[PDB]
């Protein structure tokens, strides 16, 4: 359980 | 302009990117609110759109389990959003603190989240970014209302309209249909509800992998399970609700209305 961030586009991580 | 004329600023409650949140009072009403004060000069074209769409979408929603946007004021180089005063912090923080919820507390929590999601869906709004980070506790008190927040990625939809509204959300909570670049709508929120409910009960997510390629493969495959021994004593109806939420075909996935009538919830 780690904090996750909101994206408004696709980015390959 | 109107913010200074109607609202009195008090102490700082939090800070964001180019934003401060202060307690305020609608002077003539004598009611206290959270005023989010945004430096619009610092925002990108993208950020401006997300503020505009957040201000419009949150304002048309009115539900006890949604952080109410009461007012939206644009002055000289500052935007003011007047929200419900919420002092309990994030559901995310409460889960980290308590590690996990009892079935009774998990059911009570997801009930309030589904009521919020049902309201959104009835009002023609898809949130697109349901996660414990975007759910706030009204106060520190036990049984304090859970309130849905941050409509920055929220979209308006006409009825059961499915369309490609773009790749948006939080990796761990992304629906198979968004990952598959499929036309999508209301069901994406119910998948996120499945991920949240799973986390509520055992305190870890159904999909995690440091390798995002693997993560997205697992989500698209619906490759989750109920590891032993933590899940061994969880009721079948609890797992049944998760299974019906974590359905990779959004057409076959349980709706917010249906979920509230599920034996494990029984709110509708």
């Amino acid at each position: 359980l780690r904090r996750q961030h909101s994206y408004d586009t696709f980015v390959d991580l | 302009t109107r913010f200074t004329e109607e609202y009195q600023l008090f102490e700082e409650l939090g800070k964001g990117a180019f934003s401060v949140v202060r307690r305020c009072v609608k002077v003539l009403a004598g009611q206290e609110y959270a005023a989010k004060i945004i430096n619009t000069k610092k925002l990108s074209a993208r950020d401006h759109q997300k503020l505009e769409r957040e201000a419009r979408i949150c304002r048309l929603l009115k539900h006890p389990n949604i952080v109410r946007l009461h007012d939206s004021i644009s002055e000289e180089g500052h935007h003011y959003l007047i929200f419900d005063l919420v002092t309990g912090g994030e559901l995310f923080e409460d889960i980290v603190a308590r590690e996990y919820y009892s079935e009774a507390d998990a059911s009570h929590c997801i009930q309030q989240i589904l009521e919020a999601v049902l309201h959104c869906h009835q009002m023609g709004v898809v949130h697109r970014d349901l996660k414990p980070e975007n759910l706030l506790l009204a106060s520190k008190l036990k049984g304090a209302a859970v309130k849905l927040a941050d409509f920055g990625l929220a979209i308006e939809v006409e009825g059961e309209q499915q369309a490609w509204f773009g790749f948006a959300g939080t990796p761990g909570y992304l629906s198979p249909e968004v990952l598959r670049k499929d036309p999508y709508g209301k069901p994406v929120d119910l998948w996120a509800c499945g991920v949240i409910l799973y986390i509520l009960l055992v305190g870890y997510p159904p999909f995690w992998d440091e390798d995002q390629h693997r993560l997205y493969k697992q989500i698209k495959a619906g490759a989750y399970d109920f590891p032993s021994p933590e899940w061994d004593t969880v009721t079948p109806e609890a797992k049944d609700l998760i299974n019906k939420m974590l359905t990779i075909n959004p057409s076959k996935r349980i709706t917010a209305a249906e979920a509230l009538k599920h034996p494990w919830i029984s709110h509708r």
